C-alpha cells in the first residue's frame, strides 16, 4: 500500500518500476517514514516526487531509508535551511536529484558538502527557483559524475568554485536567470562543457575559447554583451538576443559550423556588415533591430542552405534585389514591421520552397505580378498596408492556404484574383474599404473555411456571391452597412456560423438564410421583425442565436425556431411575448429577456411542451408586473424555469406599485385586478343578485389571486368631485375578504350593513365621516379579524353593533371623539390583542381596562387628568401598564387650569403655570411617574 | 323589491316566498321571460327576521323559467303567489326561497 500522504505510480522512465508522488503541502501532520511504512515496492521506487507549500518543512532523519533503488528524486516547494546528512546515506542508486523552491527571500539554504557526499553517482542535479542559497565552493568535488547542471531562476550574484574541482562529465550547464557578471573562476577547470545557458544575467566580458573548448550550444540571451572575446570553433547555436550589439560580433561571424543565429532585439546596424563564414547557417533571426537594408556580406556563404529568415521590427527601406534570389532552401521569410513599399520581382528565386511569407505592418504599395510567381505558399501575411486591391502577384500561387489583408485600402474584389487559387482555406479582407461583394469573386474557391470582411462598407450582397463552395463554414460581416440579406446567402449550404452584427438590417427573414446554419449573431442592428420560422426550412439546424440590442417588440410561436438551444434577445423593445412562444420549442436551454420592455410575461409563454431540462432565463431589467400570471416566477411549475438574475430582477407591485425583488417574490404578491368575474362552480353567474359573482362597485379597484382566495376591494373618494352620495355598501361584491372604503363620504352604518360576509378578514371604513353606527351593522363576520373606524366622527361605541365577531383582534379608534370605553367591547372581542385609541377626547382611563387581555394599546394625544391617587387616576393605571402603551413618550397629562378653578375640581396640575396661549398645562407622562414621589406628590 | 330595468330594456324582479308576484308590460307589448329561478342565490336578499343567515346559496329550480314562460308569456300582465305549489318542487328544503325573474317587453 502507498504510504501516508503519498500516491504510487508506474515509473515513466522505466514503466516496470513504481513512481511515488508525495504532497505534504496539505497539512502540518507528521512525516511518515518510508522505511517504516514498508511499502511493498520500496525497491521499485526509482523516481520520487515530493511537493509542499508550507515553510520550514524538515525531513525526518529516518525518511529516505530502504529506498536503496531510488534513481530520481524531485523535491518541490519544501522550504528549509539545510537537510540532514544521515538522510542521503541510503540512496547510492540516485542518478537524478531535483530541488525546486526550497527557499524564499527569507530562508537561506546551504547545499552542504557532506549532505552530498553519499551522492557521488548523481548524473543530473537540478535546483531551480529559489533565492538566497549558498552552494559549496567544492560543490563539483562532491558530485564529479555530473553531466547536466541546472540551477536556474536562483538570482545567485556570483558563482565561485575551488579550482581543484573539475566536472569532467559536465555536458549541459544551466546558469540562466541569475545575477552573474563574470564566472571565469567556476568554468576555469571544467572543460567537458558542451552546452551553456547563462541567459538572463548581467555578464559583461565572456571568455570561453580556452575554458570550454567543446562548447556546442551557447545561450546568452538577456545580458550586457557588447562584443565577445573568444569562442570554441564548435559553436553551432548562438543566441544573443537582448544584448548591447551595435554590429555583428566577429567571433560569431567567424564560426565554422554555426547552424542558427538569434541576434534579435539588439540595436544592430546593417552598415557594419561583417562577413559570415559558416555555410551552415540555416536560420537567421535579426528581428527587433536597427537595420537599414539587408547586408549581402552576411548571407554570403549559406545561399543554398539558408531556410528561415525572420526580420521583423527593423528599418529595411528596400530589399535591394538579388540577395535572396539564390535561397532555394528558404522555407520561411518574415519581413513584417519594416518600411517596404514595393515587393519587387527580382528579390526571390524562381522555384523557392517558400511556404511562409510574412509582411504585415509595412507601407506596401505594389506587389509586381512576378514576385510571387510559381510559389507553393501556405501562409501569406500582408496586413496594415497600403494595397489598393488584391494584387495579381497573388494570382500566380496555387497552393495558397491562408491569407491576411486586413487594415488595408482595398476598394474592390475581382473575379480572377481569388478564384484561380483552389487550395485557399482562409481569407481575411477585414477593415478595408469594400463597397459590396461582387458575384463569383468567391465561387471557385471550393476549399474555403473562413472568410472575414468585417469593419467595411458593404451595402449589398449579390445572390450568386456564395455558390460553388460546399466547405465554407464561417463568414464574418460585422460592422458594415448590410441593410438587407436578400438572395446573397440562400445558396451556400455549408455555412455554420454567420456574423451580421452591428449593421443596418431592418427586418429578419429566416428564409433569406442558408439551410445548415448553426450559430447566428445579429447584434446591435435595427432588426424589428421576425419572419415565419415555421414556414422556413433553414431553421432546423440553428442552435444558438443572439438578437441583442435590436428592436424586436413581439415574439410568438411562429417567430421562434423550435430547434434553437440558445436564444439572446436582450436590450430589445419586447412588450409582448406570444402566448406559446416557448411551448413547442422543447430544445431551448437559455433565454435572455434582458433590457426589454415586457410587462406581463404570461405563464403560457414559458411552459415548454415536454421539456426534460431546466429552462434558464434572464428576465432582469424589464418593467414587469408581479401579478397572478407570473406564477412561474416563484418556480413551482415544470418545466421549472429558473430565473438567472432574480437577485437584481425587479417588478412593481400589483396594488400600490412599489418595487419587489423577484428572488423574494412569494405567492402573496401575485395580484391581477378585475372589474367583474365569477368563482368556480358559480351557478348564478348570469344573474344580477348572485353571491359568488364579484362585481366591482364604481370608484373601486378590485384585485384577486389565482384561486379565488384573495379579493381586495380598495375604494377611494379621493375625488375633488366629492361623492354627493353616501357609499352604498350593498353594492360591494359578496365574497370580499378585505374592504377599504377610505376617503369616501359615509356618515352612517345602517342595521345589517355587513351581514353574511364569512370570508371578510379586514374592514377599514375609515375616513368616511361616520357619526352613528346602528346596531347589528357588523353581523356574522366569523373570519373578521381587523376593524378600523379611525379618523371619523364617532364619540362612543356600545357593543350592540358588534354581533358575532369573535375572531376580531384589532380595532382602530384613533382620530375620533372617543372619551369613554364601554364594557361591551370586550364581551364580543375576546381575541382582542391590538387596540389604538390615541388622538381622541379621552378624559380618563375607562375602568373596563383594569382586567383586560390587551397586549398593545395606544392612548396618546388624549386629554388625560393626572392626580395623586378618587381611586381612579390616570398615573395609577399607567405606572402599572406602561408596557402596554406603544407610544409611552407620547402621552401627556392635561388639566384645563381655567375650568378646574371655577369648578373647584382642584387637581395637582392646575398649580403649574399653563402653557403660554393655553388653559391647559401639558407634561409628558414619563415625567409625572418618575417625579411621582420625588416632588409632585409630597404632602 | 321593485322591478329594475337595465340599459338593454330587460326588467328584472325579485319576489320572496309566499308573496304576490306581479309582472306588467306597457301598452302594446307583452311579457317575454328571459330568465327564471325559484330558490336561493343570495345570503342578503329576503332576510329571515329570525336572524338565521341562509347557508344554501346554490339552490336551483330548473323548471322555473319554463313554468313562468307557460304562465306569463304572450300576456301583458301576470299574477301568481310565489310558493312551492307554483314551481312543482322544493329545490332546497329548509332554506328560504325567492323567485328572481327577468323579462323583456316585446311587441306581439
Ligand atoms: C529568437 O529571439 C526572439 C526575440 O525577439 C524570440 O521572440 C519571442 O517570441 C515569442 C513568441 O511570439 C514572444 O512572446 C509573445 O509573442 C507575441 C507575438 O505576437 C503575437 O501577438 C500579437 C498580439 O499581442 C499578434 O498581433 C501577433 O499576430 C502574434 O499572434 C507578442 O505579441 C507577445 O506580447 C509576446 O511577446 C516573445 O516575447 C519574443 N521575445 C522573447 C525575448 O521571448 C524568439 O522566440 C527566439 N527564437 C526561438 C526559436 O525561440
Ligand atoms: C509597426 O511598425 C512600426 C515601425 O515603425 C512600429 O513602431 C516601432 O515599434 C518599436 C517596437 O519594437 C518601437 O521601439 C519604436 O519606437 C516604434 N517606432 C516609432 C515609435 O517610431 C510599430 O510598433 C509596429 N506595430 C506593430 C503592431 O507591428
Ligand atoms: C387626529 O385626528 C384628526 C381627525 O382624524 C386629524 O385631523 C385631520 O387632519 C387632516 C390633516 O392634518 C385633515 O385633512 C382632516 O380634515 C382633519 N380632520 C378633522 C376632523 O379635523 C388630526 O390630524 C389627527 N392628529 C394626529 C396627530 O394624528
Ligand atoms: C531547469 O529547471 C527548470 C525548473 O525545474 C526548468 O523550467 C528549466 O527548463 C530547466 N532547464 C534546463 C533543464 O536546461
Ligand atoms: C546565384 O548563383 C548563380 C550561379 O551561377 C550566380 O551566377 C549568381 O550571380 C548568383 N546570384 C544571383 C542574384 O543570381
Ligand atoms: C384608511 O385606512 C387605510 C388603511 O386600510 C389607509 O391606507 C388610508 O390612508 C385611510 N384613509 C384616510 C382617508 O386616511
Amino acid at each position: 500500500e502507498c504510504p501516508k500522504f503519498c500516491k504510487c505510480a508506474p515509473d515513466p522512465v522505466q514503466p516496470t518500476s513504481k513512481l511515488l508522488l508525495c504532497d505534504y503541502s496539505s497539512k502540518n501532520t507528521t512525516i511518515t517514514p518510508i522505511a517504516s511504512s514498508n511499502y511493498d515496492q520500496v525497491a521499485n521506487i526509482r523516481s520520487l516526487f515530493i511537493s509542499c507549500d508550507n515553510n520550514n518543512f524538515q525531513f525526518p532523519d529516518a525518511y529516505f531509508k530502504s529506498l536503496t533503488a531510488l534513481h530520481h528524486l524531485r523535491i518541490v516547494g519544501c522550504e528549509t535551511t539545510h537537510f540532514s546528512v544521515k538522510l542521503f546515506e541510503d540512496l547510492a542508486a540516485l542518478r537524478r536529484l531535483e530541488l525546486d523552491q526550497i527557499s524564499t527571500a527569507s530562508t537561506s539554504f546551504e547545499m552542504t558538502e557532506d549532505v552530498l557526499m553519499p551522492l557521488a553517482r548523481l548524473e543530473k542535479f537540478s535546483l531551480t527557483r529559489s533565492r538566497n542559497i549558498e552552494l559549496p565552493q567544492r560543490l563539483l568535488c562532491s558530485l564529479p559524475h555530473l553531466q547536466v547542471l541546472n540551477i536556474s531562476s536562483n538570482e545567485l550574484p556570483s558563482l565561485r568554485r575551488e579550482e581543484s574541482c573539475v566536472a569532467q562529465q559536465l555536458l549541459i550547464v544551466d546558469l540562466s536567470r541569475n545575477r552573474l557578471t563574470n564566472i571565469e573562476q567556476f568554468l576555469r577547470g571544467i572543460p567537458a562543457i558542451r552546452q551553456i545557458s547563462v541567459a538572463y544575467n548581467s555578464i559583461a566580458e565572456l571568455d570561453l575559447s580556452l575554458a570550454t573548448p567543446f562548447l556546442q550550444q551557447l545561450d546568452a540571451e538577456a545580458n550586457r554583451i557588447v562584443d565577445l572575446t573568444s569562442l570554441p570553433g564548435t559553436v553551432v547555436h548562438v543566441n544573443l538576443a537582448g544584448n548591447a550589439l551595435k554590429r555583428v560580433p566577429d567571433a560569431v561571424a567567424e564560426l565554422a559550423s554555426l547552424v542558427a543565429l538569434n541576434v534579435s532585439r539588439n540595436e544592430i546596424e546593417a552598415g557594419n556588415s561583417s562577413v559570415f563564414s559558416s555555410p551552415e547557417l540555416e536560420m537567421l533571426d535579426a528581428s527587433y533591430n536597427k537595420l537599414d537594408s539587408l547586408p549581402v556580406e552576411w548571407l554570403q556563404k549559406c545561399e543554398k542552405r539558408i531556410a528561415h529568415l525572420h526580420l521583423e521590427h527593423n528599418s529595411i527601406e528596400q530589399l535591394t534585389g538579388g540577395v535572396l534570389a539564390n535561397a532555394t532552401n528558404l522555407q520561411t521569410l518574415d519581413l513584417s514591421s519594416n518600411q517596404l513599399r514595393v515587393f519587387r520581382d527580382e528579390v526571390l528565386p524562381e522555384n523557392s520552397k517558400i511556404g511562409n511569407l510574412r509582411l504585415s505592418n509595412n507601407s506596401l504599395e505594389l506587389l509586381e505580378p512576378s514576385s510571387l510567381s510559381g510559389l507553393k505558399l501556405e501562409s501569406l501575411d500582408l496586413s496594415h498596408n497600403k494595397l489598393t486591391e488584391v494584387p495579381a502577384a497573388i494570382g500566380k500561387v496555387e497552393q495558397l492556404k491562408k491569407v491576411d489583408l486586413s487594415h488595408n485600402r482595398i476598394a474592390k474584389v475581382y473575379q480572377y484574383v481569388l478564384n484561380k487559387i483552389k487550395q485557399l482555406h482562409t481569407v481575411d479582407l477585414s477593415n478595408n474599404q469594400l463597397q459590396s461583394i461582387g458575384p463569383y469573386i468567391f465561387s471557385d474557391s471550393s476549399e474555403l473555411h473562413s472568410l472575414d470582411v468585417s469593419n467595411n462598407e458593404i451595402s449589398l450582397l449579390f445572390k450568386d456571391a456564395f455558390a460553388r463552395c460546399p466547405k465554407l463554414r464561417k463568414i464574418s460581416m460585422k460592422m458594415n452597412k448590410i441593410k438587407s440579406l436578400d438572395e446573397g446567402l440562400t445558396e451556400a449550404s455549408g455555412l455554420r456560423r454567420l456574423d451580421v452584427s452591428h449593421n443596418e438590417i431592418l427586418v429578419l427573414k429566416w428564409s433569406a438564410l442558408p439551410e445548415n446554419l448553426e450559430i447566428l449573431n445579429a447584434d446591435n442592428n435595427d432588426i424589428n421583425l421576425l419572419t415565419a420560422a415555421s414556414m422556413s426550412p433553414s431553421t432546423a439546424n440553428l442552435k444558438s442565436v443572439s438578437l441583442s440590442n435590436n428592436g424586436i417588440t413581439i415574439m410568438n410561436a411562429d417567430q421562434i425556431p423550435n430547434s434553437l438551444e440558445s436564444l439572446d434577445v436582450s436590450n430589445n423593445r419586447l412588450a409582448k411575448l406570444g402566448k406559446t412562444a416557448l411551448a413547442a420549442k422543447s430544445q431551448l436551454r437559455r433565454l435572455n429577456l434582458k433590457g426589454n420592455l415586457l410587462t406581463v410575461v404570461a405563464t403560457e409563454s414559458m411552459k415548454v411542451v415536454e421539456a426534460v431540462h431546466p429552462l434558464k432565463v434572464e428576465i432582469s431589467e424589464n418593467p414587469l408586473i408581479c401579478d397572478c400570471q407570473m406564477g412561474w416566477m416563484i418556480g413551482g411549475a415544470k418545466p421549472k424555469v429558473l430565473i438567472q438574475d432574480s437577485e437584481t430582477a425587479s417588478c412593481s407591485h400589483a396594488v400600490d406599485g412599489h418595487q419587489i425583488q423577484i428572488q423574494s417574490l412569494s405567492k402573496k404578491d401575485l395580484l391581477c385586478p378585475y372589474k367583474s368575474v365569477c368563482e368556480p362552480e358559480c351557478i348564478c353567474c348570469q344573474y344580477g343578485n348572485c353571491d359568488c359573482k364579484s362585481v366591482c362597485p364604481a370608484n373601486c379597484r378590485c384585485f384577486r389571486d389565482d384561486q379565488f382566495n384573495i379579493n381586495i376591494v380598495r375604494c377611494h373618494g379621493n375625488s375633488s368631485m366629492v361623492p354627493k352620495r353616501e357609499f352604498v355598501v350593498s353594492e360591494l361584491p359578496v365574497s370580499a375578504t378585505e374592504i377599504i372604503l377610505s376617503g369616501v363620504t359615509l356618515p352612517q352604518l345602517r342595521t345589517h350593513s355587513f351581514i353574511g360576509r364569512l370570508r371578510l378578514q379586514r374592514l377599514h371604513i375609515n375616513g368616511t365621516g361616520l357619526r352613528s353606527i346602528q346596531p347589528k351593522a357588523f353581523h356574522t363576520l366569523p373570519a373578521l379579524k381587523t376593524l378600523d373606524l379611525s379618523d371619523n366622527s364617532l364619540i362612543s361605541l356600545s357593543g350592540e353593533e358588534f354581533l358575532k365577531c369573535g375572531e376580531v383582534s384589532q380595532l382602530f379608534l384613533n382620530g375620533n371623539r372617543f372619551s369613554t370605553l364601554s364594557r361591551g367591547i370586550f364581551e364580543k372581542l375576546p381575541n382582542l390583542k391590538y387596540l389604538t385609541l390615541h388622538n381622541n377626547s379621552l378624559e380618563d382611563i375607562p375602568q373596563v381596562l383594569h382586567s383586560t387581555a390587551l397586549s398593545k394599546i395606544s392612548l396618546s394625544s388624549n386629554p388625560l387628568r393626572c392626580d395623586c391617587s378618587w381611586e381612579h387616576n390616570a398615573a395609577e393605571w399607567f405606572s402599572l401598564h406602561r408596557h402596554l402603551v406603544v407610544d409611552f413618550p407620547k402621552v401627556e397629562c392635561w388639566e384645563n387650569v381655567t375650568k378646574a378653578f371655577l369648578t373647584n375640581d382642584t387637581t395637582v396640575l392646575s398649580a403649574y403655570p399653563p402653557n403660554m396661549g393655553n388653559d391647559v398645562f401639558v407634561m409628558p407622562i414619563e415625567e409625572f411617574l418618575r417625579d411621582y414621589n420625588s416632588t409632585i406628590c409630597v404632602p | 323589491a321593485d322591478p329594475t330595468t337595465d340599459e338593454s330594456g330587460t326588467i328584472s324582479h325579485t319576489i320572496c316566498d309566499g308573496e304576490a308576484a306581479e309582472l306588467s308590460c306597457p301598452a302594446g307589448k307583452v311579457i317575454s321571460i328571459v330568465l327564471g329561478n325559484y330558490g336561493r342565490f343570495s345570503v342578503a336578499v329576503c332576510l329571515p327576521d329570525n336572524d338565521i343567515v341562509p347557508s344554501n346559496i346554490n339552490c336551483q329550480n330548473h323548471k322555473t323559467k319554463s313554468i313562468l314562460e307557460k304562465k306569463c308569456n304572450g300576456d301583458s300582465m301576470c299574477y301568481f303567489t310565489v310558493d312551492k305549489k307554483t314551481f312543482t318542487e322544493d329545490p332546497c328544503p329548509n332554506t328560504p326561497k325567492y323567485l328572481e325573474v327577468k323579462y323583456n317587453c316585446v311587441v306581439p
